[PDB]
């Protein structure tokens, strides 16, 4: 029953996840290489260049619902109030 | 009320929950059932291929091991029959041999006749829980073995006997009239080589030098020695067993104490050997250097691991019965025993108890624990019947469009037309007093064992803190809470509309998910009033700004909770 | 259940409590030494240099708790409903 606005909150959200593991391991390996700057091991590409699923397997334990189900059956009501004034479908040409 | 609560029998008492009647309701599905190690549930022996027949040779390992807390239980501890004094004579060299401690104690076994095997059982693991499978399988044991089993007794035991004999394992075949109450020692000896261990039955001092070979030392002679012992290469220490009274009607198991010290079965008690050689004493008893024998052992199994088996079995009984025994049990303390017949077949207490799961005609008292039920016979309603007579002259002429509610019997009933009975709706129909102590207090129980509770139902659940001082859950809107709801009405007025409704506040629980939340409550009202208008946010908005208003108590502890007569006075 | 500024009031009337009695032990000082203006030996370095335990023994007896705790349930009872509109928990990728 997701809006169309609270899938664009799961899909940011679970930007931010793979944001902060970014700059974290960023961050920790310039640590380790400051711990060992004699260990002159260089060169390392990337830690996470991927949104990397478990990242949604985490994302979603923070997806809300925008409507709920009585914010539907308040709608889809109203549209039976439109409808059901109608309905001549019987009418038919004779001969 | 000294007696609104019968005294409840050997087979009805609970040691740590587990009756002698609950385990015989269980004890046969073990005979073709195992616990499993991981998921609890019970398993068939044809997959686990432990043959259709519990095996009971594995149990020649299991001597049951008394705790002293247990020891004054009636039906599971000591027996407080005449047998007390009975063995005295005997319990003087039981005594003495181990320095003068108790260490061979007689204990009590339901008599309904089987008690043979009921004592091995309760030899082995102190239950009603094995002792169907030493029968069933013990008559397969004679059949594989009866040519081996004449090669003794063709000369001792008539060749048509046999097929008597292996007639008196058979579960529930009632022998002819006239029979002894009590099963002959054939079956120990088949025992004794069915369970890979010897079987030591005593008697009093008279009882050993009486003529009778009645009491005797049964060997596994049908399986040779190395079979007979223990995983560990020792041999099986025998469980022990004893008579227990002069007619020789009811056996009974002799155990040792858990935790003290193993009972040593002196030599001018042990007696001779039962159809096999004397020298056999020797073969197929772990024997000691002073003449005597070590009785009972250290490896028993401990009470953690059988109370899950009986609740292993009590799942799968759910689907094969529909019913829970331990329901099925209070049913048979509650009718079967109220007519005073002892020996009631507990597959008749299971079958048609079913009836009154089918029609909730089971209503148990909530402060005496009475499971009382709304049970009429059948002519009470056909012509002829009490209800029947008043349909007429209170209601005029029997309708089939008219029901005909009796506040007297609280049973509604519909007029079938081709039967020409009043059929009350035993689930409609609800018990007002008790019929054991007249409690107003008297709820259904379904067949789940679930009771059926109402708002204001005080359940027998243990409270863990709460200011009602009741001690116990309360029951509410199908969750346990542990205190009253505080109530107190709302004014809703939307579209021109207005709604009395009452509004329940939960407070103080001692676990916080469980209390009140003003969002859910206030959502809850607005939805089932107004379902579908729109701008009803504004409303819950008001309605939010009312109930923190009334429930901002000035003392935390000013508690009022519901009045509901019954529960609370 | 004391706010982050009912803490800034054991604070500040635990120095109006240190004003008055080094604000008044000069001033009795000072009539004092006129019995004997001849002295010569006056002129104490300090009388009360320091805020001095046994003053919050007394500024605490004016402590006022602002926030009453039928006000914070308001709140309490808010985040909760952000929560358990949520929550999607066993939500699991496939394999």
């Amino acid at each position: 029953g997701f809006s169309g606005a609270d899938l664009t909150e799961i899909c940011q959200r679970a930007c931010k996840l793979a944001i902060r593991e970014s700059i974290e391991s960023e961050i920790r390996r310039e640590r380790e290489r400051q711990t060992n700057p004699s260990a002159m091991e260089v060169e390392e590409d990337d830690p996470v260049p991927e949104i990397r699923r478990d990242h949604f397997e985490e994302a979603m334990r923070f997806a809300r619902r925008s409507v709920s189900d009585n914010d539907i059956r308040k709608y889809e009501m109203f549209a039976q109030t439109l409808q059901q004034s109608r309905g001549f479908g019987s009418f038919r040409f004779p001969s | 009320g000294v007696t609104g609560a019968p005294k409840k029998n050997t087979e009805l008492v609970k040691v740590m929950g587990l009756s002698n009647y609950h385990c015989k309701l269980l004890s046969p599905i073990l005979a073709r059932y195992g616990m499993d190690k991981q998921t609890g549930r019970a398993k068939l022996l044809r997959d686990m291929n432990q043959g259709e027949l519990f095996d009971c040779a594995l149990l020649g390992d299991r001597a049951f091991l008394i705790e002293p807390e247990h020891v004054n239980t009636v039906g599971y501890g000591k027996d407080r029959s005449g047998s007390l004094l009975y063995l005295h004579d005997t319990l003087e060299d039981i005594k003495r041999a181990n320095k003068s401690q108790e260490c061979l104690i007689p204990v009590h076994v339901d008599g309904d006749g089987h008690c043979l095997v009921h004592a091995v059982s309760r030899a082995l693991v102190g239950r009603e829980l094995f002792w169907h499978a030493l029968r069933e399988n013990l008559k397969q044991h004679f059949q594989q073995h009866l040519a081996r089993y004449q090669a003794l007794f063709h000369d001792f035991i008539d060749a048509a006997e046999w097929e008597d004999i292996i007639n008196e394992c058979d579960p529930l075949f009632v022998p002819p009239e006239g029979v002894p109450l009590g099963l002959r020692n054939i079956h120990i000896f088949g025992l004794a080589n069915v369970l890979h261990r010897p079987i030591i039955l005593l008697d009093s001092l008279s009882g050993m030098r009486s003529s009778g070979d009645y009491s005797a030392t049964f060997l596994p002679g049908l399986i040779p020695a190395e079979k007979c012992t223990g995983k560990d290469g020792h041999l099986n220490k025998p469980i022990c067993i004893a008579w227990s009274s002069s007619g020789r009607n009811h056996y009974i198991p002799l155990v040792g104490i858990k935790g003290a010290a193993l009972p040593k079965l002196p030599m001018n008690l042990l007696p001779k050997a039962w159809g096999v050689p004397q020298d056999l004493i020797k073969k197929y008893i772990k024997l000691e250097e002073d003449g005597g024998c070590v009785i009972g052992g250290d490896r028993s199994l401990q009470d953690k691991y059988l109370l899950r088996l009986v609740a292993a079995m009590e799942e799968v009984f759910m689907d094969k019965h529909g019913i829970h025994p331990s329901l099925v049990a209070d049913v048979h303390q509650y009718f079967y025993r109220r007519t005073g017949v002892i020996g009631v077949q507990p597959e008749e207490v299971t079958a048609a108890a079913k009836k009154a799961v089918m029609d909730n005609r089971l209503h148990k008292c909530l402060l005496c624990g009475a499971l009382s039920e709304l049970h009429v016979p059948p002519e009470w309603l056909a012509p002829g019947g009490k209800l029947y007579n008043l349909a007429k002259s209170t209601h005029g002429q029997l309708r089939t469009d008219k029901n005909y509610s009796f506040p007297l019997n609280n049973l509604v009933c519909s007029y079938d037309s081709v039967k020409d009975v009043l059929v009350p709706d035993y689930g409609m129909s609800n018990l007002t007093a008790c019929n054991w102590c007249h409690g107003t207090s008297v709820r259904k129980v379904r067949g789940d064992g679930s009771i059926v509770y109402l708002d204001g139902d005080r359940t027998n659940s243990r409270s863990t803190g709460g200011k009602c001082g009741c001690g116990f859950k309360h029951f509410w809107d199908g969750k346990e809470y542990d205190n009253l709801p505080e109530a107190f009405p709302i004014t809703l007025e939307w579209g021109g509309r207005v709604v009395r409704e009452t509004v329940y506040w939960f407070q103080y629980e001692s676990d916080s998910s469980l209390n009140s939340n003003v969002y859910d409550v206030a959502m809850k009202l607005v939805t089932k009033h107004f379902p579908g208008e729109f701008g009803s946010e504004i409303l819950v908005q008001k309605v939010v700004h009312t109930i923190l208003h009334q429930t901002a108590k000035k003392n935390p502890d000013d508690y009022t909770p519901v009045n509901i007569d019954g529960a609370h006075a």
